[PDB]
């Protein structure tokens, strides 16, 4: 055929090594120019003024840094949600100062990461798979959008971001307990449960199947050559599996259906991360964890303390002394 | 066993739905009485305001999401803001739930009595979701309907008594529409608008002959595709370009729904225009704006030099530059300067604000107002104490901003993954593998291998 | 398989299993109402009744400070109140 | 010497991901 | 007062189980 | 006439609450689709009706 | 507050709007009643 | 055994715990622990 | 058939509950440490060992009760109800926080027997005792939270208390007083947790989306029978999505499985050797290199400089009611703070 079908054909190609698709011709590039970008900042980017007030922190293995502390810093309270392009800067010293890079690196990564869940449909189309992979990576992709887009929308600036970097993610973590009660939210229960249930149903099912294994092997040799790649039959009793945990608790908590065992699998931490994913969207717009301060008093009306004011005495240290510089009013109302 | 139960339809119980894909009249039931629930809760919730409602407190201070919406279209309403007449709100509450009863009485018939199926009782009203021109053809007339009710605001506007206008001098007023924005230059500059900050896309519509005149352009539009539609099948190009099932045009519709519902989010949490803070409290940025203004306020009132006054930064302490070298208010808020409010724009001039207003002209209205909303900012905990997370309980508040913002996410979040679910499943289904893989032609088994 | 039991979708749509339970699910509730209401539920297990928490100007914690002279500080701190 | 150390950690990863994808163990259907 | 709204809602929600009710005796075209 | 406006409104409230469990029992028992479409059809205009008489003598005591 | 005319009926205006969830709820009282064919 | 029917039993005993549920979450607007 | 043999049968039957002899340690001890916190949420306060209300019966919810920790003065104290301190009284017992040891030991017990019946179990119904040596993790957990580190710290008091918000509250005590996030370990957990619920997320969703069409409902679960012999999903095509779309893809079903059981259960291991070492307060706290440049060159910051300010804050706003046996007294103009706030 002609030129458009012969590349067509190509990019939805099956037989290459990596699929492409149509998502993959935006996710490469954006991929790339993120992961360049970022992989130059951590090792040599200058200090950004992160909260714009000239006080420059200092992210990059040059400057300081080691891998724990290393960051790329969030773009200037200054800049706000305003789009900060290179194209912007009168100088490409003016952009690290102001903490370009980031903005960079998070818009070709929330767009590339975007196409990668629509690059896993189109593959799962072209190979007569069931389409809902995509759905599941959508909680992760979710918590990215999250607490890189979504919370500085609502708080008004990129400086607010969650920071690339191992102790900038802490930095972030504490500051949001402070500003927003997140233990005390049910949606963040919900994830903790969601990834504490993952990890438990993981390690369940993992010891489960590997515990019915059928003897295929001797003992000098790795049971896991008892299975050969695309064998017709099952390489473990499930039956047996069953018997043994519908008596470990009783006989109905337990699953004997594979599908619906593996679909469990799947809903538990998927749903949890959504949770959690919209618990740090709508504390973007600040409604906040449950507030118990002061709950309990007495007859007279003293205040009666519990765990949740301990809580929130913990909270009033890292309000105070976070961006110890940055506040001149009494209220830090974003 | 009319379908109705899992060995005959196919899905089981938890998915009964979708036994009503291919019954016409027990799906059109359906919809009825779904549309009967939407009139229903909008009549009872809005009853259920008015009799919870004080016309001495804000409205932001009562919990009210409906009522607002209701005023700020004109009606109750005074100088201001001030509640003149409650009279309208009961009438919009007993009309919509009035109206949820006929509509519930026409969806409980349709899923019952009616014929399950409404392709043999008539050729007008039955439809086979393949059929691409009847399919238009049901586009196009609620394309017309739609386009009505956007006229029908435009002739709320400027012909039944207008619409609040917080920028209307005075403290705002309800005020008749009577030059309409018309030149597409501004209707359509909005939609080229960047969406990000200091220019906002569409959120920053900030008067109402704008919002009149994109009404007026949108209602014809809508009627014109409506006519269109109608009167045309679609072309090769979108023939080979769509899925044309009923699961397929539910995902394309649960798209549109997302986007919207994002779109309704930002909308709520940065416009003051037809989300008046009147009526819903002021913006996250506005509080923050407002906080610096008491301060400036007070601090100058006791002597201080504002304009000279170094922080302990180097920076303004109560103004400073933007980085366009616009003046604003300093502090973290200087995030915010982008922040427009008519309690606050007659201190601005040309470059920003102006230090000869500011130590001149601030009326006692605006320090009310700017103490008024930096002590109403939309900061809150889940079971409504205001404040930040660490204040005593005390104050029963969360801004109607704040919920209307995270309820519309979350409903835009759950919808996007909707439109993921059923935009797969009906590629899938439309090729015939949604209910797994063929063991005797596995396709994989048929490709060579990757290495 | 079956265990040996009787189904419990066939005990619970029983009648003689509703017999027993509307009386003893309500009564058991009304004796642990009957817990609370009497007041007893704070002697038992030694929690303040609103009223007990300070005396009526102290302002300190009755916080235990000594490990075998425990019991004793707890008590004694039991008659200050009145 | 400490920067030089991470980056030649970081960059030795990136080898193995190549060799990883691009020279597995080829999975075949015994 | 507030029995008032809770005999309401009583009478309300047991509206619903009730038309269950009801179509079961009549072998209801449930 | 403040105590007919009352009357009316319950008249309303009982016949809503009256319908509102009715028609769904006589449109799926399939014995009277006859005797009672009589029924319903009375009810109908005897709810519509109602709602148009509390709606005129609302104006009266409004 | 409501009309005073209509205030006999703010307890049933107070319970209305939670009406829409019981049609969620009565579905399910209705398909154990079918068993959940 | 089988007198009652299930789906009746499970209306019952869900009304039951809604009830229990609805006087938790208003005693905690109520009385102790209302911050009042 | 000695006594023995015959209590071993009647142990060992097919009951809907299976007891064994693990029973015999199990279902006493569970039952009583849940009996013992239910008990002490609804009725219990903690207000003689900590200055806190933790009950229902109090007015506290559900995320606020507790069972709390014994006071500080009653150090590793096992406090028995018929121990020096409550001389056997079951009143003063609760007062001084004695469930707390109650809920403790009991629980510990009941999960070894937990761990002996996954054993009994396994052995008696013929399968390899994996999900046994799985349960270790929360094991060494629960020794290493509950009970070694207040055994290396001044006493029980510094255990975690069982409740919502008593745990949120000694989560914020690890990043104010450890800075347990810079540690390696707790790191290396958190990978380990987050990565199990990756795969069980992605083993759970593969499958569903590689199942065999093997019958012809749109409601796929029905068309599995649990004797059948071949595989319900197709490990060859998993394969190909897999390597085509992240490069590299399982090809083998049991390491898959086995892989799924090591990556949570060592990431738990590896995070209760981090807490042994906060049992001595050996803490990653600090990077010593940064310190003493930021000590000398006060334009030098990183986001480790700015979250031990952090840590700062919290020590200094939460010791006083946290630790109310010390007396901690800290005027106004002591507390760090930065401006305004
Ligand atoms: C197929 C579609 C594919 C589209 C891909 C390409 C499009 C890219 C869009 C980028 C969106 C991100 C940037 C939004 C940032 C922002 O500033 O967005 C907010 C803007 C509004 O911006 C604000 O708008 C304001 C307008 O108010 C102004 O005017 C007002 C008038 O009353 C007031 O006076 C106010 O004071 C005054 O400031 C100001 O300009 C602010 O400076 C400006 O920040 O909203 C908006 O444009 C409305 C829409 C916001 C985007 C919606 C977010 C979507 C979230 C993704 C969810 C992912 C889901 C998970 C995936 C799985
Ligand atoms: C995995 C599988 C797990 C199986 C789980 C099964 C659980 C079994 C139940 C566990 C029993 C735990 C109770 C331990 C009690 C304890 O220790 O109680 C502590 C007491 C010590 O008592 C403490 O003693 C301290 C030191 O005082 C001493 O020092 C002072 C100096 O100022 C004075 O001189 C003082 O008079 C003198 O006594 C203080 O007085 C404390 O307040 C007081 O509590 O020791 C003692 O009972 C015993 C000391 C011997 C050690 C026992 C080994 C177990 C403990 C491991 C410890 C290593 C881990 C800690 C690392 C850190
Ligand atoms: C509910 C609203 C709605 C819906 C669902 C449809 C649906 C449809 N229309 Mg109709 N249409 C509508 C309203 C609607 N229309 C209105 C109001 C008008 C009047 C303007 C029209 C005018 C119209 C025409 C003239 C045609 C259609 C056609 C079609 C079909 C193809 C759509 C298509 O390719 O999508 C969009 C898909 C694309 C691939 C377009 C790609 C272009 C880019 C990527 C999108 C942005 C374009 C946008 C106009 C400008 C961007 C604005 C930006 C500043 C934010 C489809 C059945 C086509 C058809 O088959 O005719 C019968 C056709 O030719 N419609
Ligand atoms: C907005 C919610 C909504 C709506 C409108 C519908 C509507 C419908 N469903 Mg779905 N459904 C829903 C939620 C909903 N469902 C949920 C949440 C579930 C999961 C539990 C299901 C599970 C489900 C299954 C499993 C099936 C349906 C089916 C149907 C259709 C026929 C039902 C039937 O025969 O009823 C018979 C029931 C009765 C006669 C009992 C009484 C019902 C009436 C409507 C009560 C109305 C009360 C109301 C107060 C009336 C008075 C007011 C009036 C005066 C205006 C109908 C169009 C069926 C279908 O597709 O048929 C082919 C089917 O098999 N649905
Ligand atoms: C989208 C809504 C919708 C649609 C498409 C239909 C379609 C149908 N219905 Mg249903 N029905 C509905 C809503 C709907 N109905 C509602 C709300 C009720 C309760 C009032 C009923 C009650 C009902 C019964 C009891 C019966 C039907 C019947 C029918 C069939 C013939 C009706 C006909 O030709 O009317 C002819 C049309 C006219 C005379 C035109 C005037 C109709 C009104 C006044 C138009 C007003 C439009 C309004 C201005 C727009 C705003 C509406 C609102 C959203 C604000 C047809 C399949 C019949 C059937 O199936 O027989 C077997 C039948 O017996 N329907
Ligand atoms: C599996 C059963 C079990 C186990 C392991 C425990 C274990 C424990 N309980 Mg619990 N307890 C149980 C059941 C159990 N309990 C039951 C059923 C009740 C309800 C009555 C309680 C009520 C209870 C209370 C109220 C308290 C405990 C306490 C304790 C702790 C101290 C026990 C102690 O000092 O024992 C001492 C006694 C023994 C160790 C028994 C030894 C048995 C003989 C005499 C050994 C000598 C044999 C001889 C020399 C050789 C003979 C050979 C043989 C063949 C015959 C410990 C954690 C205390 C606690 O938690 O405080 C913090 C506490 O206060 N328990
Ligand atoms: C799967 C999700 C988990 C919950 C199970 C869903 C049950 C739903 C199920 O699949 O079918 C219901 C199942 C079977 O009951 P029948 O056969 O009586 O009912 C058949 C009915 O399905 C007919 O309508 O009933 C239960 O097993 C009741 C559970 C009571 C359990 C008593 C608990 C007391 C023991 C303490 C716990 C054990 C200790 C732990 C080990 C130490
Ligand atoms: C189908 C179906 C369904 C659904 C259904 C529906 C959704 C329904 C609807 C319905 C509806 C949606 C209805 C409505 C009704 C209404 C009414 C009945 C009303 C009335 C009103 C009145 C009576 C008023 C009065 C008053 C006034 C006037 C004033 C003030 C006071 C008062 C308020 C009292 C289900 C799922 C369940 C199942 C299956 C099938
Ligand atoms: C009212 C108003 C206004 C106005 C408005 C307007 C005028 C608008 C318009 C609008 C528009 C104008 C819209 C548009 C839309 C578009 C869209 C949204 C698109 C979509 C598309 C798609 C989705 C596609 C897809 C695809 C592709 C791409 C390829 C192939 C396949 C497919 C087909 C799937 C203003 C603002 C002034 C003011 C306020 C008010
Ligand atoms: C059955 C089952 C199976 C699985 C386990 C599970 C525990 C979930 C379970 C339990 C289910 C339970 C607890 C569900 C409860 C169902 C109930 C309570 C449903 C109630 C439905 C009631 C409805 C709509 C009533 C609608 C009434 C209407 C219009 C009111 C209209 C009125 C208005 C608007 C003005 C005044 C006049 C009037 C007529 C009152
Ligand atoms: C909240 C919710 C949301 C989802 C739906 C759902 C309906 C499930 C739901 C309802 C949940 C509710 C409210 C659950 C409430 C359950 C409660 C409070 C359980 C209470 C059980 C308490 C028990 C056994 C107590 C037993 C105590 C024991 C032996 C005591 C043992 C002893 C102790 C402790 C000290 C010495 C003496 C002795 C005897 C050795
Ligand atoms: O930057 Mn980052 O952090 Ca959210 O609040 Mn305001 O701002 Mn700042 O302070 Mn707190
Ligand atoms: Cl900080
Ligand atoms: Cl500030
Ligand atoms: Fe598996």
């Amino acid at each position: 055929a002609n030129l458009w079908e012969r590349f067509c054909n190509w990019v939805t190609s099956t037989d290459n090594r990596l699929y492409v698709g149509w998502f993959g011709v935006i996710m490469i590039p954006t991929l790339l120019a993120a992961t360049i970008c970022f992989v130059i900042a951590f090792i040599a980017a200058p200090p950004v003024d992160i909260d714009g007030i000239r006080e420059p922190v200092s992210g990059s293995l040059l400057y300081g840094n080691n891998i724990i502390t290393g960051a790329v810093v969030p773009s200037s309270n200054a800049i706000g949600l305003h789009f900060y392009p290179i194209w912007e800067a009168a100088s490409l010293d003016e952009w690290l100062y102001n903490g370009g890079p980031y903005q960079l690196i998070i818009f070709h990564f929330l767009l590339g990461a975007s196409c990668y869940m629509g690059r896993q449909w189109e593959l799962s189309y072209r190979l007569g798979m069931r389409p809902w992979i995509c759905v599941a990576y959508s909680a992760p992709l979710a918590s990215a959008f999250a607490v890189f887009l979504i919370y500085p929308i609502g708080q008004g600036s990129f400086s607010d971001g969650m920071p690339l970097g191992i102790s900038g993610t802490f930095n972030f973590m504490i500051v949001f307990q402070a500003e927003h009660n997140i233990l005390m939210h049910p949606f963040h229960q919900l994830g903790v449960a969601g990834v504490f249930g993952g990890a438990l149903f993981c390690a369940m099912h993992g010891s489960l199947v590997t515990s019915s294994l059928i003897r295929e092997t001797t003992e000098t040799e790795s049971a896991n050559y008892g299975y050969k790649f695309g064998q017709e039959e099952e390489t473990y009793n499930i039956v047996a599996a069953h018997g043994y945990f519908g008596r470990l608790i009783f006989q109905y908590a337990s699953f004997n259906n594979s599908r619906s065992l593996h679909f469990f699998l799947a809903a538990w931490p998927v749903v949890g991360v959504w949770f959690t994913a919209l618990g740090i969207s709508t504390m973007a717009f600040n409604l906040n964890g449950f507030n118990f301060n002061h709950s309990v008093i007495d007859a007279k009306g003293n205040v009666i303390n519990t765990w949740a004011d301990i809580i929130n005495r913990a909270n009033l240290g890292m309000e105070v002394m976070h961006e110890r510089n940055a506040h001149n009013f009494p209220l830090d109302l974003a | 066993a009319t379908n109705r139960d899992q060995e005959s339809s196919g899905f089981a119980w938890w998915a009964g739905n979708a036994r009503l894909i291919n019954l016409s009249g027990k799906l059109l039931g359906a919809h009825v009485a779904h549309a009967g629930l939407i009139v229903f809760w909008a009549g009872a919730m809005t009853l259920f305001e008015l009799a919870h409602f004080i016309p001495e407190k804000p409205m932001y201070e009562q919990g009210l999401i409906l009522i607002p919406h209701i005023a700020t279209l004109g009606w109750g309403v005074g100088p201001g803001g001030e509640v003149v007449d409650t009279f309208p709100f009961f009438v919009v509450g007993v009309v919509h739930l009035i109206s949820s009863a006929v509509l519930g009485f026409g969806g409980v018939y349709h899923a019952i009595r009616g014929p399950e199926t409404l392709e043999e009782y008539s050729s007008f009203f039955g439809y086979d979701w393949k059929d691409k021109n009847k399919m238009t053809t049901i586009l196009g007339f609620h394309l017309i309907v739609l386009g009505i009710g956007a006229l029908l605001l435009v002739a709320k506007a400027m012909f039944f008594g207008g619409l609040y206008d917080t920028w209307a001098p005075g403290g705002g007023d309800v005020r008749v529409i009577t030059n309409p924005t018309l030149d597409p230059r501004v209707i359509f500059g909005y939609l080229l608008k960047s969406p990000f900050g200091g220019e906002g896309w569409i959120v920053s519509v900030n008067n109402l002959e704008d919002v009149v005149g994109g009404h007026i352009w949108i209602g014809l539009i809508c009627i014109a595709g409506g006519i269109w539609h109608i009167l045309t099948t679609p072309f090769g190009w979108a023939r080979r370009a769509f899925i044309w099932s009923g699961e397929a045009y539910l995902s394309y519709s649960l798209g549109a729904l997302s986007m919207m519902g994002f779109i309704a989010t930002c909308f709520v949490w940065f416009n003051n225009t037809v989300y008046p803070s009147e009526f819903y409290g002021p913006t996250g940025p506005e509080a923050s704006q407002a906080q610096a203004m008491t301060f400036l306020i007070r601090d100058q009132k006791l002597g201080a030099n504002v304009g000279s006054a170094q922080g302990p930064t180097g920076l303004g302490k109560y103004l400073m530059r933007s980085p366009t070298g616009e003046i604003i208010f300093g502090g973290e808020t200087m995030r915010f300067w982008d922040f427009r409010g008519p309690w606050l724009e007659p201190l601005r001039g040309p470059n920003g604000l102006d230090l000869n207003k500011i130590k001149n002209d601030i009326q006692p209205w605006q320090e009310r107002r700017a103490a008024e909303y930096m002590t109403h900012a939309p900061l809150g905990s889940l079971n409504s104490v205001g404040g930040v997370a660490t204040e005593i309980n005390s104050v029963n508040f969360v801004s109607p901003r704040s919920w209307l913002a995270t309820s519309h996410f979350v409903l835009a979040f759950f919808f996007l993954v909707g439109h993921l679910w059923h935009a797969g499943r009906a590629r899938a289904a439309a090729a015939g593998f949604e209910k797994g893989i063929d063991r005797e032609s596995e396709p994989v088994l048929s490709m060579p291998s990757l290495d | 398989g079956t265990t040996g039991e009787r189904p419990f979708s066939d005990i619970i749509t029983s009648v003689r299993y509703w017999v027993i339970h509307s009386i003893t699910i309500p009564a058991l509730f009304i004796a642990g109402w009957l817990f609370v209401s009497t007041g007893l539920a704070y002697d038992v297990f030694g929690t303040p009744r609103p009223d007990s928490y300070y005396a009526q100007e102290q302002r300190s914690i009755p916080l235990v400070t000594d490990r075998f002279e425990a019991k004793q500080q707890v008590e004694t701190f039991l008659e200050q109140l009145k | 010497m400490e920067t030089i150390t991470y980056v030649f950690i970081f960059a030795c990863i990136i080898a193995l991901f190549f060799f990883a994808i691009f020279f597995r163990e080829p999975p075949r259907i015994t | 007062e507030v029995i008032a709204q809770l005999t309401m809602i009583a009478m309300i929600g047991i509206a619903g189980p009730m038309i269950i009710f009801l179509l079961a005796v009549r072998r209801g075209n449930l | 006439m403040t105590i007919l406006f009352q009357l009316a409104l319950a008249a309303l409230v009982i016949l809503s609450f009256v319908m509102v469990i009715g028609v769904p029992v006589a449109y799926a028992s399939p014995q009277d689709w006859d005797r009672s479409k009589q029924l319903i059809f009375l009810g109908s205009g005897l709810w519509i009706a109602l709602v148009l008489v509390v709606g005129v003598l609302n104006f009266f005591v409004v | 507050k409501l009309p005073e005319a209509y205030a006999i009926f703010d307890p049933l205006v107070d319970v209305l709007p939670v009406i829409p969830v019981l049609f969620l709820a009565l579905a399910f009282v209705w398909q154990a009643a079918v068993g959940f064919r | 055994g089988g007198r009652i029917p299930l789906w009746i039993v499970a209306t019952v005993a869900g009304m039951g715990v809604i009830v229990i549920v609805g006087l938790f979450f208003y005693g905690a607007y109520a009385g102790l622990g209302s911050s009042l | 058939r000695g006594w023995f043999d015959i209590l071993d049968d009647w142990l060992k039957r097919d009951r809907f509950v299976f007891v064994g002899w693990s029973g015999i340690l199990l279902f006493p001890c569970a039952y009583l440490a849940l009996g013992g916190w239910l008990t002490g949420t609804t009725f219990v306060t903690s207000w003689y060992t900590h200055g806190l209300a933790s009950s229902y019966l109090e007015g506290c919810n559900f995320l606020t009760v507790a069972v709390s920790t014994p006071a500080n003065s009653m150090g590793h104290s096992l406090l028995l109800l018929w121990g020096p301190e409550a001389q056997g009284d079951f009143t003063r017992w609760c007062q001084l926080g004695g469930l707390w040891t109650f809920i403790a030991l009991h629980g510990a017990f009941g999960l070894i027997g937990f761990m002996l019946r996954q054993f009994e179990i396994a052995r008696l119904v013929g399968v390899r005792p994996y999900n046994a040596i799985a349960f270790s993790a929360p094991i060494a957990v629960f020794v290493s939270v509950f009970l070694i580190y207040p055994l290396g710290q001044s006493s029980w008091f510094f255990a975690p208390s069982f409740g919502v918000a008593a745990i949120f509250r000694f989560l914020l005590f690890f990043q104010g007083f450890h800075n347990w996030t810079l540690n390696p370990f707790h790191m290396m957990g958190v990978a380990g947790v987050l990565g199990g619920a990756l795969l069980c997320a992605i083993h759970g969703a593969t499958v569903e989306n590689t199942l065999f069409q093997d019958g012809e409902g749109a409601s796929t679960f029905r068309a599995f029978n649990p004797t059948q012999a071949e595989e319900t999903y197709s490990m060859v095509t998993a394969n190909r999505f897999w390597s085509q779309i992240f490069g590299i893809a399982f090809s083998n079903k049991r390491w898959l499985h086995f892989f799924m059981l090591f990556v949570p259960v060592t990431g738990l291991w590896m995070s209760a050797i981090g807490v042994v070492g906060l049992a001595l307060n050996l803490r990653s706290y600090d990077f010593i290199s940064q310190e003493i440049r930021a000590a000398e060159d006060p334009e030098f910051e990183t986001f480790y400089t700015k979250n031990l300010l952090l840590n700062e804050g919290i020590r200094a706003w939460m010791a006083p009611q946290d630790q109310p046996h010390e007396n901690f007294v800290f005027p106004e103009e002591v507390l760090p703070r930065g401006n305004a706030l």
